[PDB]
């Protein structure tokens, strides 16, 4: 078995994070799309 | 998972590192 079954048998377990891997490329996405469109003004109130 | 005992008592189990299958249910992450 691979390290992390062969962990899990022993009371170690992995849980996984709120936001997953998708979540955090949208928001990086929109920290770009709002740092090209509008600079850093969406970032100290409207865009 | 309680919404508090001073609003409800009605709670949610969640079983971490199931498939629902070995325990309405939702199958997640």
């Amino acid at each position: 078995r691979d390290l992390i079954c062969a962990q899990k048998f022993k009371g170690l377990t992995v849980l996984p994070p709120l936001l997953t891997d998708e979540m955090i490329a949208q928001y990086t996405s929109a920290l770009l799309a709002g740092t090209i469109t509008s600079g850093w003004t969406f970032g100290a109130g409207p865009a | 998972i309680t919404p508090g005992t001073n609003t409800s008592n009605q709670v949610a189990v969640l079983y971490q590192g199931v498939n629902c299958t070995e325990v309405n249910v939702f199958q997640t992450r």
